[PDB]
């Protein structure tokens, strides 16, 4: 019922890196023009949030 | 045996990169080269933050830098 | 800590998607305007993305 319907592209990556994450998220950006991102991890790592925040 | 210990930097211009490498070589010459050697790597400032961070992870850290130097860009 | 048992990770992701699309729906209701924006990081941020603050 919500006025906008979601179009979703899902991708997974195995282990976290500043380079891997930055590259991939920008890569998904492409011309694609995504207006939102949700991130999730199996990891215990503190740092990750800040990185995505930087993006 | 020598061991090459990399250093890395981001600087305003290629001339300053040459200055960097020169200073590094002065450091190598004047301290024991038998035990250890220092190697220099550097890159010009990139237009966004992201190209540069990618540069650090790719262009610099792939060289195993023990430290990085940074300078304010021309503009 | 947050509990895994109460709600599993996909339920949580559903919450995230729901938040993004609900924000999109409310922003729509207010300005009748598409939130969609050019995603590419490498170039300058797309115009009218500066407008995004209200989101």
């Amino acid at each position: 019922h919500l006025p906008v319907t979601p179009r979703v592209e899902l991708v997974t990556m195995q282990e976290s890196d500043p380079k891997s994450i930055i590259t991939r998220i920008c890569d998904l950006m492409s011309d694609k023009k995504v207006q939102g991102v949700v991130f999730g991890d199996d990891t215990d790592q503190e740092a990750i949030a800040q990185i995505l925040d930087f993006i | 045996d020598p061991k090459i210990v990399n250093i890395g930097a981001v600087l305003s211009t290629k001339k300053h990169e040459q200055i960097f490498r020169e200073a590094v070589n002065q450091a190598n010459f004047f301290h024991f080269t038998r035990k250890i050697q220092l190697n220099a790597t550097s890159v010009t400032h990139r237009p966004n933050a992201i190209q540069m961070a990618l540069s650090v992870c790719e262009d610099l850290i792939s060289s195993q830098v023990y430290a990085i130097l940074v300078s304010h860009p021309p503009a | 800590s947050y509990d895994e048992w109460d709600y599993d990770l996909p339920a949580r992701v559903r919450d995230g998607i729901a938040i993004i699309t609900t924000a999109a729906s409310t922003m729509l209701s207010e300005h009748n305007s598409i939130p969609q924006s050019k995603s590419s990081c490498n170039n300058i941020q797309e115009s009218r993305v500066y407008e995004a603050h209200m989101l």
